[PDB]
């Protein structure tokens, strides 16, 4: 059993747990008792951005990145009420933990995308008359992406949104039609979409693993320039709980 | 044609009172009895339809009742913004002294 | 990326033990007057 | 001579248009890879994430920097003090993005400085001089020593690091100022004295040896070819030179001694630039300036400004202002 | 003198007082962005490069010294009327020949030289200040300001030193400024998250 | 100006009484104050707790009110939260947690006067700069 | 050889008293000043969290964790500026650490008064003050008379330090001289460099 | 160093500078508007 | 262009100190 | 009139450096002796 | 960027004029008599 002194700067403690291949079992729902996910943990291992069509206005595809902000983008400790509802499908409702991180990936040629990779607020549901998870469950279900910097983020020039000034400051007599989109902040709340796929489940403990992809928007720098496409795909790790 | 939404909101009832559903929890110690004990149980119970509707929040005595009502005329209510409640910059909104 | 490291890494020691063994090498008789300091 | 005698030979010869000998063995290297990473970074590299809050600073001509504003950016104050060679980044591309550049160049840089001043005494004895040149190199080095070192390793951080740019090395003394009053700390006037008093005696020194040459040469030509090289007779009349000075201020405050002079001369400067990196090196552990914030209060208790608050007031903007996104919490402990 | 004159009024000279100077230094970095300043740039080349010649200069006297007496301490082993260099110029050009590449040969140039850095250093910050006397300052790089205007995630160290500036302005100035009455709002002060 | 007896006179009490404060109590209240108070309260405003200050209008809104005397003295003693709701002694100093506050071991009853009645008085020479925190220094 | 050794040990107890806090306990010394960022960013935690804060969604205003995010290694660190002591270790912090680093739910549930009121001392005695020991930062008013010695003792033995490793080379490189013969300079009838060949 | 014997004197006598600036003037004098397009 | 010239001045300078060291006039003892 | 903005350096240029090539010859010249 | 668009002429005129004008001394100077 593994200490901080083991795992500090090793790169594990940014990793989900894993359940080893004999873990292939079935953890059984009684839709008399109430549930939760104790913890919802999400490890992304590859970030994919949508490239902006050249306006030939085909298909424009995800293509690999590169992480530049290291081992620090994992989700974990996430906890919430999983309901058992009429149908026999199961929802869980996010309540709280480190469901968000800060990411900065770099396309091909340089262009860095930040995102706000985040579960925030998720209601993920599964099929109905699911009477025992099973490495054939799902989840599917969608979160909120708040403005990758909040209201007091300031840009370079100390123009922001809940503080900051307003205008150009360095340009006293610039016009400020042209630089509008520049001075006036905007936050942004969009939505995003993941699906859960169970690869793995301990019936006796109440865990399961497998694999996710979510889909979200980047960062838009508080209104300044249009966000990019982002589909997140990684392993996950949640351990369920009678409650 | 883009606003400053946070600024718009001060044009509002926001500017005028403590916005139950959007002010930050330290607006509270501005009246008698709110801070710390029914500041937190409000703003955890928020968003509210109207302000007496705060009055309705489960396990308050009857003396969190009384001191509520003694203190609705410095209540209101406006649309929950998400720049204000995000972050949990209602907690915290990085402002010190 | 680990083949730098290690060609780095022998890189420095090579200079760092030239240094030590120069250093080593007979050098306060190395000077323009009296060299029998032993 | 055996191959390593005859390598050991070359090294230490003195005859070598440049020296090189032990020293120069490790500085040679060093000095050059971090010339080159400098060079490279300064034209080409991408901004920089240096308050590790993903808010990149670009310091390259290519990615919008002047002379002026351009910069090595200072590593991420994610990494602090840990290690960050290129192998333990994922890719130069991560490596870049988190001021890789700036822990490179300065430790190659430091490493070899120590060289050169090393290489300073190797060479002073090869040639059969006294040996402490290298002492009065001690100072700027130990100054380079206070600001890429020191300070990041007392406040935790080499995102704390003097920037290698001119605006980033302003932007290392505002906030210096602002988080130390390094102004009213009696290290840093020491410094002052040491570099203001250097240039004082430096020209009074230019000033009373050309005032005082002798006569060897016609108005068409150059005074300077009245000297010629390795002649034994001095060029100047230093007992000109000291009458004058000496009747300008008064006889005993006037050197009669040329090697009593140009000790004072070496060592003032010196002396004081040890002092301004002792300043800076002691504020890396925050033991700052005189704090007379207030000192001044009335009978009543109304507090009456002094210069030191208006120092103050400014030394306010800057703290409120710096860094504008990295603080969450209302103290600045570090 | 010139600078008030083309203030406002001598209030805004410099005041006689070490801490007087030093609000004297901020109020130029704040309000005219000094540092920034070409004038200046070169008034600190020439200072630290004065104060490197008379390091330099008395360490290499000091260092090449013939032995003219019997006493370790070298100081009385020379007289003032003497005919002879008390130094070796040979062993010095030599020895920072090899050392740093180049090196002076010539002990009057050396001296003229020794004369003409730190003069001519501060008169080129004498003119910079002559320029802020008109508020003529190098104060922002203009295709800089465009780009960050237009750009929220371009950053350069030049536009943190302008927040700096704008801090110093905004705290400073109703205490610095008293004849104009400032009255900042604790909402208009700039200031950054937490501070 | 002067520090007046006026200036020294603070309210005791929520009852309308004032206590006339000797400049003696008042210095004796500063360095108390700063021996016991200071390492968060410098200048009136709170570090581990920015949102509450030793404003006078603040200390009349706390519940029981604070902007007297009695209440201080009381706090010192028993503190609570700003609405009177939990005893906050064990994360607070007070005479009830000598213990593990070892510095309020030797403070008085006088010593709490004093200090009280610092509190009371500062703002009255300071104005805004008491609890303004660094915008006001 | 001794200055050289003592100047190398001088600097190694700079940095002893500056981040170590078993042989320099900070019960008796004062923390460090990682010890007291850490402390600075627990209060808040704390005080929030009581407030009605989540604290580990909590986002702040540059998308990192206004209480809480990870190290470069994945660590659950304490965020903003002191993230970058999240190597610091103190026996009031470690309790709410986990394998993984700070425990999100020990952090909800465990949180005992002795620590709030360990990390508010440690908060407010930072180890920073002026050279008349005015405690706090620079611009702080006189009030607290307060410097910590770990800056009294880390200051001293740099200054110490340093002069020492300038005794070192002073020392040394008059030793060479003087065993080689020319401490008191250059013999004018044998100069070394004039037997020499021109460089160029 | 020994020297190199292979030197020679270099030399343009004021008719050719003459005739050199002409040349030079007059090209410029030519292409410029093209330069400017 | 900016950067051209830039980094052209610096190379210029960089020539300038090879030169200004390999090939400077040599200090002869007369 | 929307003229390229290098003709002005390229002109430039291109009359100065080899007038200044001609000039250096040219003095160098007339300082070789009579 | 938005630069002064003489900025290129400017510079490249302040490099190139004096330094002309010292080669020119220079060259003329070597070629003197020994
Ligand atoms: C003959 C000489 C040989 C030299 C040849 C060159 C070979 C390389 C030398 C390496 C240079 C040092 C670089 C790193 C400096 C460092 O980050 O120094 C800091 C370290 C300690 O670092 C910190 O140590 C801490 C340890 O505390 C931990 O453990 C503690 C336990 O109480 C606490 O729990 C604490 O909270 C917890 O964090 C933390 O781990 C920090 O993260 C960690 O950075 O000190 C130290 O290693 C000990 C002292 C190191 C030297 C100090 C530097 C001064 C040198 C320049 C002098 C100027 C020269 C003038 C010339 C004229
Ligand atoms: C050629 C020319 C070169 C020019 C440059 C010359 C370089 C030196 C110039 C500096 C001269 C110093 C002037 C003295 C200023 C003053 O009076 O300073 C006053 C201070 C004390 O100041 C007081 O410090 C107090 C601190 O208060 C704090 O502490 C108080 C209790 O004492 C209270 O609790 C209070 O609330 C709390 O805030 C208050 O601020 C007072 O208002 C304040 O006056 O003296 C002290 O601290 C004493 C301890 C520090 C003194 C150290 C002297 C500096 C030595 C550097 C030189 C090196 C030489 C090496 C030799 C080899
Ligand atoms: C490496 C950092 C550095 C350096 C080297 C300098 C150096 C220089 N700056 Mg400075 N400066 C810096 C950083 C730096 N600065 C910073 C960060 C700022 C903030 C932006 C400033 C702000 C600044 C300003 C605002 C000014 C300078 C000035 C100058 C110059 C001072 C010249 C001088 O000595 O006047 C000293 C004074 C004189 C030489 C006048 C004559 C003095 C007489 C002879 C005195 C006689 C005394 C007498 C005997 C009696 C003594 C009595 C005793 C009791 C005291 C100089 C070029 C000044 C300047 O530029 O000048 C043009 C100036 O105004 N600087
Ligand atoms: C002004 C001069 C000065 C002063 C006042 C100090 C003062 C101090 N320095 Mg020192 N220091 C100085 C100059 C000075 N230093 C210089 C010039 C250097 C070289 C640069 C150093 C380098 C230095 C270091 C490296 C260290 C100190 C340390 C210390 C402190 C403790 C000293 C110690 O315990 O020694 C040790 C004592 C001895 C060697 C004498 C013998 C002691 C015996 C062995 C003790 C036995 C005890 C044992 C329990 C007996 C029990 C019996 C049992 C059977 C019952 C102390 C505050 C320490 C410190 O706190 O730094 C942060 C420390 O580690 N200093
Ligand atoms: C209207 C009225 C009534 C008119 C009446 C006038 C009447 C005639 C006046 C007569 C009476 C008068 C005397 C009364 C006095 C009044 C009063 C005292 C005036 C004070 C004026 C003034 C403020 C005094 C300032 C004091 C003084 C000038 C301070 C500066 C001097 C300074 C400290 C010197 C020490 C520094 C020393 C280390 C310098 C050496 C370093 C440096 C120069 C090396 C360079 C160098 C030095 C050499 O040495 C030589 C050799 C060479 C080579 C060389 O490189
Ligand atoms: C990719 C690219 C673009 C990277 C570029 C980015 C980077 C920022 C480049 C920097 C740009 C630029 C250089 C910034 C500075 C620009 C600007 C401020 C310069 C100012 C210009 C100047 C006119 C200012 C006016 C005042 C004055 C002239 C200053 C001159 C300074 C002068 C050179 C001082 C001398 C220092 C120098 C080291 C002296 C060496 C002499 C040495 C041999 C002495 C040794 C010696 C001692 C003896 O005692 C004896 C006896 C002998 C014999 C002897 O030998
Ligand atoms: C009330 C306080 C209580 C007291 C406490 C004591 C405190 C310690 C004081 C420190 C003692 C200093 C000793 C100096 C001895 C010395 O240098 O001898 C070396 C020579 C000997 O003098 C030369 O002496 C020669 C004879 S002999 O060498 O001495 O034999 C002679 O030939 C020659 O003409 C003559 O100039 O001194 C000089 O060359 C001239 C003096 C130069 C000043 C030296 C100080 C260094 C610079 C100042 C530091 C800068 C500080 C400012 C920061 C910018
Ligand atoms: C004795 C105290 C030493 C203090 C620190 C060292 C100061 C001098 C060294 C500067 C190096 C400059 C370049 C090397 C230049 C160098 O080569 O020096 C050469 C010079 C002459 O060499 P000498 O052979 O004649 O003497 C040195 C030994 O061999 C012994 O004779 O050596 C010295 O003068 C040392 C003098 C010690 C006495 C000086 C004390 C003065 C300082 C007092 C402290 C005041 C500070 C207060 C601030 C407010
Ligand atoms: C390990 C080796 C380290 C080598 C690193 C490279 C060092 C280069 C040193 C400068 C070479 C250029 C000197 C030209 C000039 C030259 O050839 O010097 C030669 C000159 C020799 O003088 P002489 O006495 O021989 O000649 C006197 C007579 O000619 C009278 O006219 O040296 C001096 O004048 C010293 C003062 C100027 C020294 C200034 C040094 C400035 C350093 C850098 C400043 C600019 C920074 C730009 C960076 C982008
Ligand atoms: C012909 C003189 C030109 C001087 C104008 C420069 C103004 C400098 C401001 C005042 C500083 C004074 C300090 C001198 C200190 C002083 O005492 O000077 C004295 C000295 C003459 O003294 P002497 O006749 O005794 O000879 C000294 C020589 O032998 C050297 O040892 O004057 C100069 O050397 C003339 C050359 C200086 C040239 C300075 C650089 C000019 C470069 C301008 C760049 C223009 C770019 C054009 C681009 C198209
Ligand atoms: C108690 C302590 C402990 C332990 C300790 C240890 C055991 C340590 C050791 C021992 C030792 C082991 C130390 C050291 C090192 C040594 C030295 C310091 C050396 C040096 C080197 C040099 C100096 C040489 C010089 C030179 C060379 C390089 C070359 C040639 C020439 C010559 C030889 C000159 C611990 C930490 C656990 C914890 C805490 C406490
Ligand atoms: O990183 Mn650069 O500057 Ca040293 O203090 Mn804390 O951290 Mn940030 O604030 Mn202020
Ligand atoms: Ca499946
Ligand atoms: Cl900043
Ligand atoms: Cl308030
Ligand atoms: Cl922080
Ligand atoms: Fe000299």
């Amino acid at each position: 059993t593994l200490t901080y002194d083991d795992i500090v700067g090793t790169g594990l403690a940014n990793k989900c747990p894993t359940l080893d291949d004999t873990a292939r079992g079935a953890y059984p729902i009684d839709s008399s008792q109430t549930y939760r996910i104790a913890r919802l943990c999400l490890q992304p291992t590859t970030f994919l951005v949508k490239e902006e069509p050249k306006n030939k206005r085909q298909e424009a595809e995800f293509v690999p990145t590169k992480l530049v902000t290291r081992e620090t983008t994992s989700l974990d400790q996430i906890q919430g009420e999983l309901k058992v509802n009429s149908d026999g499908s199961l929802t869980f409702v996010e309540e709280d933990g480190i469901d968000f991180q800060p990411v900065t990936v770099q396309m091909a040629g340089g262009e860095r995308i930040p995102l706000l990779f985040t579960v925030k607020n998720l209601v993920a549901s599964t099929q109905p008359n699911v009477t025992s998870i099973t490495t054939s469950t799902d989840f599917k279900g969608e979160f909120n992406v708040p403005s990758y910097r909040t209201a007091n983020f300031l840009d370079p020039k100390g123009r922001g949104l809940a503080s900051g000034y307003d205008s150009a400051i360095a340009l006293p007599q610039a016009k400020e039609e042209e630089l509008a989109r520049a001075n006036v902040k905007r936050f942004s709340l969009t939505k995003g979409q993941i699906s859960l796929n169970v690869a793995k489940v301990d019936g006796r403990t109440g865990e399961i693993a497998g694999t996710f992809e979510s889909e979200q928007l980047s960062d838009d720098d508080m209104g300044a320039h249009e966000p990019h496409e982002v589909k997140i795909q990684g392993v996950f790790y949640a351990s369920i709980e009678p409650a | 044609e883009l606003v400053n939404v946070v600024d718009e909101k001060l044009g509002t009832a926001y500017g005028e009172k403590i916005d139950l559903n959007n002010t930050n929890i330290a607006a509270f110690i501005q009246y008698r009895g709110l801070y710390p004990t029914l500041a937190k149980l409000i703003v955890k119970n928020a968003p509210y339809e109207s302000v007496e509707d705060v009055l309705n929040i489960p396990g308050l005595t009857e003396r969190q009742k009384q001191i509520l009502r003694e203190n609705l005329e410095h209540f209101t209510v406006t649309e929950v913004e998400t720049a204000l409640v995000e972050g949990g910059d209602r907690y915290n909104n990085g402002l010190y002294k | 990326m680990e083949t730098l490291k290690i060609t780095v890494y022998i890189v420095v020691t090579f200079f760092v033990l030239l240094f030590v063994f120069g250093f080593l090498s007979g050098d306060p008789a190395r000077n323009p007057k009296r060299k029998d300091l032993e | 001579a055996n191959l390593w005698e005859r390598f050991c030979n070359w090294v230490t010869s003195t005859d070598n248009r440049l020296y090189v000998g032990w020293f120069g063995v490790i500085m040679i290297p060093t000095l050059l890879a971090a010339t080159i990473c400098f060079v490279i970074a300064f034209i080409a590299a991408p901004p920089v994430d240096i308050d590790g809050i993903r808010e990149p600073v670009s310091g390259s001509l290519l990615y919008g920097n002047n002379i002026i504003t351009g910069a090595v950016v200072p590593s991420s104050n994610a990494i602090g003090l840990h290690f960050y060679p290129i192998w333990e980044a994922a890719s130069l591309d991560e490596w870049l993005y988190n001021g890789g550049p700036y822990q490179l160049i300065i430790f190659h840089f430091l490493l070899g400085a120590s060289c050169y001043m090393g290489r300073q005494w190797e060479l002073s004895y090869r040639l059969g001089m006294r040996p402490w040149i290298c002492v009065a190199y001690s100072a700027p080095l130990a100054s380079a020593f206070a600001v890429f070192l020191i300070y990041p390793i007392g406040q935790g951080s080499f995102s704390d690091g003097m920037p290698l740019g001119i605006s980033g090395t302003f932007n290392f003394m505002i906030v210096f100022q602002a988080e130390h009053n390094i102004l009213m700390h009696p290290f840093h006037q020491l410094g002052v004295a040491g570099v203001f008093g250097g240039a004082l005696f430096c020209a009074m020194h230019g000033s009373l040896v050309t005032s005082s040459l002798i006569r060897e040469t016609t108005e068409t030509e150059s005074a300077n070819y009245g000297y010629k090289f390795g002649q034994e007779e001095e060029t100047y009349n230093i007992v000109a030179a000291h009458g004058y000075f000496g009747r300008l201020i008064f006889q005993y405050a006037s050197f009669n001694n040329s090697r009593s002079l140009h000790f004072f001369l070496a060592a003032w400067p010196v002396v004081g630039v040890w002092f301004a990196a002792l300043g800076i090196s002691t504020m890396a552990f925050n033991l700052n300036g005189f704090n007379f914030n207030h000192s001044v209060i009335d009978a009543k208790g109304n507090v009456i400004n002094t210069w030191a608050d208006i120092i103050n007031r400014a030394n306010l903007g800057m703290e409120v202002m710096h860094e504008r996104n990295a603080h969450n919490f209302p103290l600045d402990l570090a | 003198l010139i600078y008030p004159l083309g203030q406002s009024s001598w209030f805004f000279a410099p005041s006689f007082g070490v801490a007087a100077i030093f609000r004297f230094l901020l109020f130029f970095q704040g309000f005219h962005n000094w540092t920034l300043n070409p004038f200046h740039m070169m008034g600190v080349a020439g200072v630290l490069g004065g104060a490197l010649l008379c390091a330099i200069h008395g360490a290499t006297v000091e260092n090449t010294l013939f032995q003219d007496g019997e006493g370790a301490s070298t100081f009385r082993a020379f007289n003032p009327t003497q005919a002879e260099e008390t130094y070796s110029m040979v062993t010095a050009n030599r020895f920072w020949s090899q050392i740093f590449g180049i090196a002076f040969s010539n002990k009057r140039w050396l001296h003229f030289f020794m004369l003409f850095v730190p003069v001519t250093g501060l008169w080129m910050s004498a003119i910079g200040v002559v320029g802020l006397a008109l508020n003529l300052r190098s104060y922002d790089f203009i295709s800089q300001e465009i780009r960050a205007a237009e750009d929220p995630e371009f950053e350069t160290f030049y536009t943190k030193n302008l927040l700096l500036n704008e801090g110093i302005r905004a705290w400073m100035a109703p205490q610095d400024q008293p004849h104009e009455n400032f009255v900042f709002p604790e909402e208009v002060l700039p200031r950054g998250n937490a501070l | 100006a002067e520090l007046t007896p006026e200036v020294l006179t603070v309210p005791l009490n929520s009852e309308g009484k004032t206590i006339t404060l000797t400049e003696k109590q008042y210095l004796e209240g500063k360095r108390l104050f700063q021996y016991a108070c200071a390492s968060c309260h410098v200048g009136g405003i709170t570090k581990t707790n920015p949102s509450l200050d030793l404003r006078t209008e603040t200390l009349a809104l706390a519940t029981p009110p604070r902007d007297n005397i009695e209440g201080l003295v009381d706090y010192m003693k028993n503190p609570t939260t700003y609405d009177g709701e939990q005893e906050i002694a064990e994360v607070h100093p007070s005479l009830r947690s000598a213990d593990i506050f070892p510095k309020m071991r030797n403070l008085t009853e006088k010593d709490l006067v004093a200090i009280a009645g610092h509190i009371l008085v500062e703002p009255k020479i300071l104005g805004d700069k008491w609890g303004g925190g660094k915008v006001y220094y | 050889y001794s200055l050289g050794a003592l100047s190398m040990m001088g600097f190694i107890a700079t940095c002893f008293v500056w981040f170590n806090n078993t042989v320099y306990p900070s019960e008796f010394y004062g923390p460090t000043g990682p010890e007291a960022s850490q402390a600075q960013a627990m209060t808040f935690l704390i005080r929030d969290q009581k407030l009605g804060a989540n604290v580990g969604s909590a986002q702040g205003p540059t998308g990192l964790g206004k209480y809480l995010m990870r190290s470069p290694t994945g660590e659950i660190i304490f965020g903003g500026e002191t993230m970058r002591f999240w190597d610091f270790r103190g026996p009031w912090l470690e309790p709410l650490r986990g394998p993984n680093g700070l425990d999100l739910n020990k952090i909800k549930n465990d949180i005992q008064p002795w620590q709030e009121r360990r990390a508010a001392e440690y908060m407010t005695h930072a180890p920073l003050g002026s050279l008349n020991s005015v405690g706090g930062v620079a611009t702080e008013i006189n009030s607290v008379n307060f410097v910590s010695p770990r800056s009294w003792l880390a200051t001293s033995h740099f200054v110490l330090a340093f002069f020492f490793l300038v005794g070192h080379l002073w020392h040394a490189g008059r030793a060479r001289a003087a065993a080689a013969g020319f401490e008191k300079g250059i013999d004018r009838e044998s100069e070394p460099v004039l037997s020499m060949p021109s460089l160029d | 160093m020994e020297p190199n014997p292979n030197r020679q004197p270099v030399e343009l006598n004021r008719t050719s500078l003459y005739l050199g600036l002409l040349l030079i003037l007059v090209l410029a004098l030519l292409f410029s508007s093209y330069f400017f397009n | 262009m900016e950067t051209i010239t830039y980094v052209f001045i610096f190379a210029c300078i960089i020539a300038l100190f090879f030169f200004a060291i390999f090939f400077r006039e040599p200090p002869r003892i007369t | 009139m929307e003229v390229n903005q290098l003709g002005l350096i390229a002109t430039a240029l291109f009359v100065l450096v080899p007038s200044v090539f001609l000039i250096i010859l040219y003095v160098q010249t007339e300082s070789q002796q009579k």
